[PDB]
């Protein structure tokens, strides 16, 4: 009764043979003559063989679940005070490599655990029952990967989304450098998708890819030696909602951020654009020149 | 002009963003039914399942209204990543779905467009239910994300990613079933088969027996090559033309052009890896390549007009997506697909290349400016009698000439006089 539902269908013959084997034994029962020592030796050996095989199958499934939970961890770790965009990729890259290697190590153990079930079950791969069970183990790993990737994306959302950040004392995490540009005010990050050079969206986009990258370590479950896992993880509705939420948060900061950058742009950006030879246009007399010079001194103090 | 535009969907209700949705065109209407909705409004308590809802597609003046029919003789079970093909103009049937990932359906359901009724064909699918392992009556093993190709009197499925019972593997075989009696028969041609692939889109090329399958996803590796199979002689012929970057989960919609049939593939994921290992990285491409069947070569298509943006503007690639092309408006419409977060965005781009047929050659192709002669223009899809016009000159000038159909394949015109002997072209105008 403790055997798993998928397990019994996969190897019905092992359980059925035991039942057929013990079917005569129940009929045999009569305290009048007991040959239980031999009955016991045959029954205990078949039951222990049946019992040990069931435990190995249960142990394998349990081991697969435990490995997936530990591997997701934390996708992003915040090292106290702010550094730089490139710096986060640099500090993050060392952490990402260790996390990726740990996920692969867990995957190798899960793959080996699957091989142990076949040895314990002693069922041919060609038989359909094992094939159905094989897909089921892969599905659990897929479901576990989706949960692990979802947690890492969710952790980024709490840091990435402003409302949670405003309530907390964490405040700033990333660092932005502002340099005056003749064409317009320009940030080191540049606040936009861009699709060229380095930008916060491009970096964040790279960060999102690392969770997706964990797909390669799993290397499927069975049947295909080479298999992808990004197509399956991308298909999950829950993964799409978390990814969609992250994009909305990034767009919100860019809008208000543009308005904050616009206030400086209303006067400072317009000034850089105008040529110096524009002073003559402002003049049109000596009195007018004196008034303009006094206004210019006032403008210098105001600008400082 | 050719550019990517977004058509806002308006109506009583609007279809939710979906990944496993199949859209096909039968007669003058478009019927698309898809599941795997991100919102858990169906089944609930985890194990999200597909929604069996079919919505008709109507687009006028860049305006689309979605109508869903809730009345049917019987309701088919939910389908995920199911190939959909249409027989004649009133018989669209969809086969190959997956329920909660583990369960795969090998059953086939036929829906009549005129009466909006779903029916089971003969005794092929006497009982319909979700079963992990099904191997009786139908020759094809249950599979998901397969390709369905429709030919006169027959339906062919060569898609993989399906397995009998628990075991799952890529499929290297193609099964053809005659729709006259719904008999299912496996067909094994003599020519060496292409490597098994999944999530691949295949369509008939230029109304011919040969059908080309390009770009597939398999556990061992991703294959991006073109294989064409012709029912006659059985063995498929390999063109050997291949896409630059390996592409998988790519959707292709056939477009009809009189000079050469054009095939367009937009979306999908391209990942180049060496044998086993890695393969985690996945890149979505928004650019859609254009292929000419006579040329049998893939040519990248760029947007002629940026609409004053000063940069190319395109919709998200969205990995696997549903794309249907309308012959009347000469435009291809894609509803998109899951790309991390499901997005309900519809983008349709008019194909400038797919110029309307209403020329092959002209004779004579030379003439004297002083002399006046009438030439013969031959080609396809020419108008008969009235409402037929042609162009003249074109060497830094605009001209129109009197013309007359000799047959539906030949036009007679007289050459206009021309001031200068430079370069002269000859084109056609359908007024609109």
């Amino acid at each position: 009764t403790c055997l798993l539902p998928v397990e019994e269908p996969l190897v019905k013959k092992k359980i059925q043979d035991m039942e057929e084997e013990v079917k005569p034994g129940i009929e045999e029962i009569r305290w009048k003559s007991t040959n239980i020592d031999q009955f016991i030796s045959k029954s205990k050996s078949i039951v222990d063989q049946l019992f040990e095989t069931v435990n190995k199958m249960k142990d394998s499934l349990q081991k697969i679940h435990k490995s997936l939970a530990n591997f997701n961890v934390k996708i992003i770790e915040r090292k106290n005070r702010p550094m730089s965009p490139d710096d986060y990729d640099q500090f993050l890259k060392a952490i990402f490599s260790n996390k990726l290697t740990i996920v692969k190590d867990n995957g190798n153990q899960i793959q080996k655990l699957v091989k142990e079930v076949l040895d314990a079950v002693k069922a041919d791969k060609k038989q359909n029952s094992w094939k159905n069970y094989n897909d089921y183990v892969n599905v659990i790993v897929i479901e576990g990967i989706s949960t692990a990737i979802q947690t890492a994306l969710l952790h980024l959302n709490e840091q990435i989304n402003p409302v949670f950040i405003k309530r907390n004392d964490i405040s700033p995490l990333f660092d932005i450098r502002l340099e005056l540009g003749q064409s317009g005010i320009q940030f080191d990050p540049e606040i936009g998708e861009s699709s060229n050079q380095l930008t916060v969206r491009n970096t964040i986009r790279n960060w999102i890819n690392d969770f997706f990258n964990i797909a390669g370590t799993i290397q499927r479950l069975d049947t295909t030696m080479p298999g992808d896992f990004l197509q399956e993880i991308r298909s999950f509705f829950e993964i799409k909602q978390c990814l969609a939420m992250i994009t909305q948060n990034l767009e919100w900061i860019e809008n208000e951020c543009n308005q904050f950058r616009a206030r400086f742009d209303t006067y400072s950006y317009l000034w850089t654009e105008d040529e110096q030879i524009s002073f003559n246009r402002f003049l049109d007399n000596l009195d007018l020149f004196d008034e303009k010079i006094t206004h210019l001194k006032a403008i210098q103090q105001e600008i400082s | 002009p050719l550019v990517w535009t977004q058509l806002k969907q308006t109506g009583t209700t609007q279809p939710t963003a979906r990944s496993g949705h199949t859209i096909i065109t039968v007669g003058k209407t478009h019927i698309m039914f898809g599941g795997l909705d991100n919102d858990k409004n169906n089944y609930k308590d985890g194990k999200i399942a597909p929604n069996n809802q079919v919505f008709t597609l109507k687009l006028t003046q860049n305006n689309c209204e979605w109508r869903q029919i809730a009345c049917q003789g019987d309701v088919p079970l939910p389908r995920c990543y199911h190939a959909s093909c249409a027989i004649s103009a009133d018989k669209m049937l969809v086969f190959g779905g997956s329920y909660t990932s583990n369960l795969r359906f090998n059953d086939t359901y036929i829906l009549k467009t005129t009466s909006y009724q779903w029916s089971k064909p003969a005794n092929q699918i006497s009982g319909g239910e979700p079963k992990n392992a099904e191997s009786k009556i139908g020759a094809p093993q249950p599979r998901y994300g397969h390709s369905a190709t429709f030919f006169e009197g027959k339906v062919y499925i060569f898609g993989g990613h399906g397995g009998i019972n628990y075991q799952r593997l890529a499929f290297n075989d193609l099964y053809v079933l005659e729709t006259e009696n719904f008999e299912w028969t496996r067909l094994e041609p003599k020519g060496n088969p292409p490597d098994p692939r999944g999530g691949h889109s295949a369509a008939m090329m230029a109304n011919k027996p040969q059908l080309m399958i390009f770009g597939g996803w398999s556990f061992t590796s991703q294959y991006s090559n073109i294989m064409i199979y012709d029912i006659e002689k059985d063995e498929w012929v390999d063109p050997e033309i291949a896409h630059e970057i390996p592409k998988w989960n790519l959707s292709g919609i056939m477009a009809p052009s009189i000079p050469s049939w054009k095939y367009f593939i937009f979306g999908g994921s391209v990942g180049s890896f060496e044998e086993g290992g890695n393969r985690t990285n996945s890149r979505f491409v928004d650019d859609s390549f254009v292929l000419d069947i006579d040329t049998l070569s893939w040519s990248s298509i760029n947007l002629e007009a940026d609409e004053t943006s000063k940069a190319v503007c395109k919709p998200r690639p969205r990995e696997s997506a549903s794309i249907f092309y309308d012959s009347g408006e000469s435009r291809a419409i894609v509803f998109g697909g899951w790309a991390n977060n499901w997005l309900n965005d519809l983008w349709a781009l008019n194909v400038s290349t797919i110029t309307g047929p209403p020329i092959f050659s002209i004779k004579p192709a030379l003439g004297p400016l002083t002399g006046k002669t009438k030439v013969l223009i031959e080609g396809d899809g020419f108008k008969d009698t009235q409402n037929i016009s042609v162009k003249f000159s074109g060497g830094k000038l605009e001209k129109e000439v009197n013309g007359t159909f000799v047959n539906e394949k030949e036009i007679s015109c007289e050459t206009p006089t021309f001031d200068y002997p430079r370069s002269v072209e000859v084109t056609v105008c359908m007024n609109k």
